């Protein structure tokens, strides 16, 4: 989280939390309430995203769908809505924390080489995350989705 | 490095004087861009690779040469050095607009960059180039309001290099 | 090292589900309790030194400890100890800011009872300490505050004891 | 005659260190033998006390 | 803004305050 | 002056401005910016806080700081390793580490030195470990050595792996010598293994620039300092330190 | 090459070059002819090499071409084969040279990052440097493929 | 650094070039002379010692005057550092030679040297008359072709300190 | 850094002589000074934060502009530096004294300190005046003979600066 | 010297001088005339050392003057000599200076290469000086004796 | 050996053999028959080629065969050829290792200090090697004798 961050700063030069560190945990916890509020509104149409979300990224990148690609077939669809619900997953749990880091750990460390693996290419990891961005930016609120904005294109940006 | 408020304080200590109504005209205006600049400075830092993309796209479209054999930027190494300096840019003119102050570039940015570019033969007017390059895609990207606080930091780094 | 946060997001992450009904109402319970723990902190790192000296004092000052043959007894082993509480209450305020323990142990507490009893410190006026810098902490900050810094000198005392 | 085990307390006699040096301290490192007398004189001469050495491989 | 307002009213009364201290302490 | 006249008319000062503002939180933010002063004031009872003294060879000068020097925000943010971190912040004293061995984060270029990575993660080698391991590879090498005399690698491996230049004649001279004798793991394992790197840095905390604010700085070195504290540094072919040295 | 790593090697200690690398660059040129016949088989046959392995890259991976692909239209599929072209030639580059140093440094440093930012999927190149060495292997004899094959591998594992 | 081959790759990279005739026969060329380069760099490395000898006492027995008191080589710390620079020079051209260019020369030694004597004093006419005489001790060791082939580099590195 | 007995040595080594009846009555002359250069650096070490004091009162006395705003000692950050500065000047001094050469002073302090206060902004004049009180403040301390002894490395000092 | 150490320890803890140092430089002053007493009366005896521990190095060990030896031919003895005298004079340097520093910096360091340069035998030298030692402590009385003696041994032990 | 320096270097890179040392190895195990037969050579002839070669030693250097040597005495010409039969030993290791590694890590590492502690003279070592090499070039064959001088010279290059 804020605080995890700023107490390791903290640490680093063997000092107290400083005043700007101190207000940054202030504002932290004083929009918590919203932070946590914003995290639900996510969860309750967790289906909905989701599938939009594929739907848009079949619309965007054909060749996913496209004889010869890597989700091409039927089986592979359970896998990609289970994937994009822990992405979504991932993303509330970086909206409660107040940073990246959740989705760091979790999704992002090793996501090139987990796709390398299983040879699949980037751009559409970033495509379907992009989707699952505008799908949520247009269910919450304009104040919302400018902070929830950031944790999506972070996340479109690290799976490229 | 310095941003508007110390600027300031330190116009004002030097002196020995309270602020008076230029002063607070002074950081009233800083304070009122405050928002706006850090909701500029929050689109770069979440999509800085997008704009390096298109930036560079546009650099090496409109000069295909330096992509090619016999060109700075002809190899894997050379093109990622590229672009990494184009983050460099971005990130530094970020710094800078959530500064207020071009302080920051001169210490960090072009204490030595004429000597590292002249030495490795980078194309220093490609450079400035891609410089605009990379601030027509961010103006684009954060809105006009905010796209004359980056371009004003960006025209001070092209003018630096050129 | 975790927080409350950081802790409630690894046991939904390794059970595989979202955050109910109920890591809410621990988050909420964290969130709402934090401007109560920043007066705490900013408290403490403006009184640092007062806290330390008045804990040292009590519970240190006119000991044996401090007499030729104490572990306490010089310049530069005065020095120390008086550091190694400027250790626990910073600890202290970064765990408690935490709302967790996790600090306290890693950060602290690993290694720390082999390096005392190699070096010679004696761990029973460590707890002694500790404690007397747990009430002195109380005592500035408030009842409120005050129970949940026990909490942390708390692990601090049972880690060395 | 490949690795050594080394755990050691060097205390600080010159200064108080306000930063954490716990780790500094009480360690222990894998070092390699072409190595360990020369790790083995510089942790005596700061007056550290060596615990014990293991062989590892 | 708010500190801005609060370092307005204090240089507003600058001089009120330093010749309290200084009636206060000297003679 | 007198001490406790300067207390009650600070106090006086936070009275006189507290009343004109007419709001708590105001009040409150303007009394504690007083009784900072009152604080530091009652703190200096005994001397002022230790000066800050840098350690010195017989070969070059002994520095002290004022603690009010550095204690100015300037102060660089240590990066340690704990061993029982998140793998985020491990990553982060990784980068750290790659960004002062190599003048910058090489993981641009894709260059990455896998398994020393993960031993610094994991907890097998330390940080200083992992930094001398790091300068005698193979990509240190190409970096810093081929394009170099060894009079100019012998510099930028002082700022490298000390965080400092060069401050006396018989220091270029006598890490010339192990340069000269045993090449770059002789020179790095000169560098890294001395009394200097253990004092200020030790087994976990990678190295970071020691420029003006951080400690005492010399003097005799000041402008070569200064322009080897610069990322342009490998730039310049010719020797600076022995070359000044000798001037 | 070979005579670079051998002296960068000896260097790196301060020392001259001990008997066994003496014999590594005895043996390195012994080796010389054979080493620039195979170039000259690759430098005559490299049309044809280059538009066979991109016949087989689209057949095996037709997405790339298909709407929406990154090789498709005209100008795109040129630049592909242009890639192909460019590792063929450093393929050669290497062979001469006696080791993967000219593909590294020209072609492998960073070209990761390069593709990434030029949106190119990495398994789309691996996928056309093995077609590529499977071409290029069947003009050569065993003895000559064996040895092509693995600078090849080298490429395929470098942008993998 | 850059040897014959990766000479020739580079010249025909920068042009995009795939080799041709003249290419070939470059290469052809030195493969050629490598087994006349191992041999002359093995011989070379046995009696390194024993060259270094001859050219020091050719040199201090001309110039006597360089190891009286007042000389650059009188004390045996700087004695010591002149064989050290000639073992230095002796070693970099069988690298040269070895290699088949004289990149190596340039980067590892003569880049920054003559400003590094002319700040501590060396007379480098006096270096570039001891690297002549290691050439000369050279040559009859390693006979006629070997010694035209490591003349070459040691005249390369005497050019260069001038 | 030499002292007297070591830049002797280095004459009489240079010339690859002896010690003559010069050289010996000049080390004579070094050792019937010992015991008064150690009692003189003893009551230097006894007041050296006295005299420290003393000094920059009287350098702020007769430069008041320094500690005014705008001046380069106005805050208890440059404050506390140019006391540092003083006592920099006053140890090296001592030791300069206490060897009877100036080389320590050239070596340790007076290589680079212009260029030094240059980048900060230092005034070289007001340093050369607060060692100038450095020395009427030290010379009253440590008697006639030891005031004249001491004053010659102060002036060196100064001319330095100067 | 001894004042230069004092001096340097010193100033590498950023202090004045303790009064161990400034006692340990009563000493060293204290001794000044005993030492300029030792050191020309090593002076005035140079030629006439030189000449006896020659003779005392020549006749114990035959073979450098023999044929085939290093030290054979009038030259090659003059520098034989010469070399004596070099040893002698950076003797009564240290004498005066206090310390061991002066042979330390001037005749010392680098010693081993420089005559393995020149083919001189170590072992050759240890007898030289040992002879040296020999035919100057036998010239000064009792107390100075000893310490000529020390300086002479670490000149030995410097060379072995 | 050979194949343990390709290992060690592919593990301080972290993957697989480099083409040049997958040609290394190559080239180490086509040459291992006259590799081993010249090591055999060496194996069987090790009594007369010490012996000849002591003798040409004692016939070059007078000086060591002379009293004060350390070749002087029938024990200690004993000890002289028992160093020769360790060093050949030493030299049949390194032929068959295919480098210089078994010769080096015994009987290459602290030498000099070894024979400085046994006051052994090291020209008399460069000299000993010589005359083996001469003597092993001798009696081998021509192909042969060139690695095992080689080795050889290596040997005496450590020495001297
Ligand atoms: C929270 C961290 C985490 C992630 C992200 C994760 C993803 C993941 N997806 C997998 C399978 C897969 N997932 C996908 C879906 C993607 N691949 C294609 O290239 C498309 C671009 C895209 C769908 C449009 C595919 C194609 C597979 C392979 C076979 C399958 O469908 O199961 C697998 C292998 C075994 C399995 O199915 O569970 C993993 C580990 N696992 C994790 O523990
Ligand atoms: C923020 C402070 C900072 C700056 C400014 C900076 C610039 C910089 N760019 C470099 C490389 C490079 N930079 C470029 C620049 C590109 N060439 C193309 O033609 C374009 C015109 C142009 C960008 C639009 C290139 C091609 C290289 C590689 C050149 C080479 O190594 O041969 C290097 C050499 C070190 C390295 O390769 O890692 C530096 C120091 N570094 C810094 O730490
Ligand atoms: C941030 C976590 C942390 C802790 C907890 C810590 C403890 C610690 N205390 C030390 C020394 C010491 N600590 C003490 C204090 C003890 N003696 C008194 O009587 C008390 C009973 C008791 C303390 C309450 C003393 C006297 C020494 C000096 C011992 C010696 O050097 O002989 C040392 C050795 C290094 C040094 O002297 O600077 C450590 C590592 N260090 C850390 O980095
Ligand atoms: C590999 C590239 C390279 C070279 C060659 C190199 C040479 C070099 N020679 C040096 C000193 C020296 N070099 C010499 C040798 C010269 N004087 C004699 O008269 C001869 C005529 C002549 C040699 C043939 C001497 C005598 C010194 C000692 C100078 C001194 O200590 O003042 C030094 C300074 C060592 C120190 O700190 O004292 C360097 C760096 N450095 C490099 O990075
Ligand atoms: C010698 C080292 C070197 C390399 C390797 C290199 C590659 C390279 N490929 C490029 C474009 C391209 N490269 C490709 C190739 C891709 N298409 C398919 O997806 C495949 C997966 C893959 C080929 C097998 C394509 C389609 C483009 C055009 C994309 C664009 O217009 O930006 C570009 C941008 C400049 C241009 O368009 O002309 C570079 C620099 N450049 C170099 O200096
Ligand atoms: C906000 C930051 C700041 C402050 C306030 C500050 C005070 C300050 N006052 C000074 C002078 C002085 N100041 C005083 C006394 C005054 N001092 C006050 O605290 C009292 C209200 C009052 C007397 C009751 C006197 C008498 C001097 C003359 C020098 C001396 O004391 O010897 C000096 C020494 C420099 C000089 O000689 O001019 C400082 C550093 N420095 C700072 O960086
Ligand atoms: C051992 C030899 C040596 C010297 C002499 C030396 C001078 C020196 N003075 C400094 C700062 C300073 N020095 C001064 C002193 C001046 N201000 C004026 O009013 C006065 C004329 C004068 C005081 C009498 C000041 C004010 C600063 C602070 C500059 C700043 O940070 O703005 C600094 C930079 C801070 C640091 O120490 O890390 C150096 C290096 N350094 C050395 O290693
Ligand atoms: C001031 C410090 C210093 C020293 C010590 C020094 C030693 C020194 N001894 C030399 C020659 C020599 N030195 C000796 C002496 C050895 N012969 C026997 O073996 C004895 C064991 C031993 C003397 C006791 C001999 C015989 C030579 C002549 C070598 C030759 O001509 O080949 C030379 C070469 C002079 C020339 O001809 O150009 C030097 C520089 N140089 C210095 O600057
Ligand atoms: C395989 C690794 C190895 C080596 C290399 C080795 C050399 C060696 N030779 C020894 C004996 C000796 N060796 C020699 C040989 C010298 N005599 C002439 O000068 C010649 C120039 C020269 C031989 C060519 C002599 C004279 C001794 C007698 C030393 C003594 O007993 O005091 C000894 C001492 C053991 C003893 O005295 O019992 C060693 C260690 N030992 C080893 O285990």
């Amino acid at each position: 989280s804020v605080v995890t961050k700023a107490i390791v700063s903290a640490d680093a030069e063997a000092r107290y939390l400083s005043p700007g560190e101190l207000d940054r945990i202030r504002g932290f916890v004083s929009s918590g309430e919203r932070r946590l509020r914003v995290a639900q509104t996510l969860t309750e149409s967790r289906e909905r995203i989701i599938k939009q979300a594929g739907d848009q990224l079949f619309q965007k990148r054909p060749d996913l769908v496209s004889p010869g690609g890597n989700a091409y077939g039927a089986e592979r669809t359970a896998s990609c809505l289970r994937d994009l619900d822990y992405y979504l997953r991932l993303v509330t749990f970086g909206i409660v924390a107040g940073d990246v880091t959740p989705i760091e750990e979790i999704g992002v460390i090793g996501v090139k080489e987990m796709y390398r693996n299983l040879e699949v290419p980037l751009p559409g990891m970033v495509e379907a995350v992009k989707a699952m961005k505008s799908v949520a930016t247009g269910l919450l609120s304009g104040d919302d989705s400018a902070e929830v904005g950031y944790y999506f294109d972070y996340l479109a940006g690290a799976l490229a | 490095m310095q941003d508007a408020i110390t600027s300031v304080i330190n116009t004002y200590d030097v002196q020995g004087k309270y602020f008076d109504t230029s002063a607070f005209d002074k950081l009233k205006a800083y304070y009122a861009t405050g928002e706006l600049r850090v909701r500029a400075a929050g689109t770069i830092s979440a999509n800085a690779a997008t704009i390096i993309k298109e930036a560079s796209a546009k650099l090496f479209s409109n000069q295909p040469d330096l992509v090619r054999p016999g060109g700075n930027a002809y190899t894997t190494r050379r093109y990622a050095a590229c672009v990494r300096d184009m983050d460099y840019f971005l990130r530094y003119a970020t710094y800078a607009m959530l500064a207020g102050d071009t302080s920051i570039l001169d210490e960090r940015v072009l204490n030595g960059l004429k000597e590292t570019y002249n030495s490795l033969g980078v194309p220093i007017s490609s450079t400035v180039q891609g410089i605009q390059a990379m601030k027509e895609v961010t103006g684009s990207l954060v809105g006009s309001g905010a796209a004359k606080e980056m371009g004003v930091y960006f025209d001070y780094l092209s003018s630096g290099l050129s | 090292m975790q927080d409350v946060i950081g802790k409630v997001i690894a046991e939904y992450d390794t059970k595989g589900k979202y955050l109910d009904a109920a890591a809410l109402d621990l988050l909420r319970s964290y969130f709402d309790s934090g401007d109560l723990r920043l007066k705490a902190a900013q408290a403490i790192t403006a009184n640092a030194e007062v806290i330390v000296r008045a804990a040292s004092a009590k519970a240190l000052h006119y000991t044996p400890v401090t007499k030729p043959g104490g572990n306490m007894y010089y310049a530069r082993r005065y020095a120390s100890c008086i550091r190694d509480l400027d250790y626990f209450l910073r600890y202290a305020t970064y765990a408690m800011l935490a709302d967790n323990t996790t600090l306290l142990d890693e950060y602290v507490l690993k290694g720390l009872t082999e390096t005392y009893r190699a070096l010679g410190v004696p761990l029973d006026i460590s707890v002694r300490a500790i404690n007397a810098l747990k009430e002195v902490v109380a005592g500035q900050v408030g009842p409120k505050a005050g129970q949940e810094m026990a909490k942390y000198f708390d692990h601090l005392a049972k880690g060395l004891g | 005659t490949r690795l050594f085990k080394v755990t050691a307390l060097i205390p600080s006699y010159k200064k108080v260190r306000g930063g954490r040096e716990l780790q500094n301290t009480y360690f222990t490192k894998l070092v390699e033998y072409d190595r360990w007398f020369a790790e083995q004189q510089r942790i005596q001469k700061q007056g550290g006390k060596i615990l014990s050495v293991k062989m590892v491989a | 803004q708010r500190r801005l307002a609060i370092v307005q009213i204090l240089t507003t009364n600058a001089e009120a305050i330093v010749s309290r201290a200084a009636g206060r302490i000297f003679t | 002056c007198s001490i406790d006249a300067t207390i009650v008319a600070v106090q006086e000062m936070r009275r006189a401005a507290t009343g004109y503002l007419k709001s708590n939180d105001d009040k409150e933010l303007v009394g504690s910016y007083f009784d900072v002063i009152i604080r530091s004031l009652n703190a200096d009872k005994s001397d002022t806080p230790a000066d800050v003294v840098r350690p010195s060879s017989p070969d070059r000068a002994g520095l002290v700081l004022p603690a009010i020097y550095a204690l100015a925000g300037q102060s660089r943010p240590a990066f340690k390793m704990s061993r029982t971190l998140t793998s985020a912040e491990k990553e982060r004293v990784v980068r750290a580490a790659y960004r002062q061995v190599f003048e910058r984060d090489i993981l641009a270029y894709g260059q990455s030195i896998s398994y020393l990575d993960s031993k610094v993660k994991n907890g097998e080698i330390s940080v200083k470990e992992f930094i001398r391991l790091l300068g005698k590879s193979e990509l240190y090498r190409k970096q810093f050595f081929e394009p170099f005399i060894n009079s100019r690698v012998l510099e930028l491996a002082f700022k490298h792996f000390l965080g400092r230049a060069p401050e006396s004649r018989t220091e270029v001279q006598n890490y010339y010598s192990i340069v000269a004798a045993q090449g770059l793991g002789g020179l790095v394992d000169a560098l890294v293994d001395g009394e200097e790197y253990g004092r200020i840095f030790g087994e976990d905390t990678v190295p970071f620039i020691r420029d003006l604010g951080q400690e005492a700085q010399p003097s005799w070195n000041w402008g070569a300092a200064y322009s080897l504290y610069n990322y342009a540094a490998p730039r310049r072919k010719v020797p600076q330190f022995i070359t000044l040295y000798a001037d």
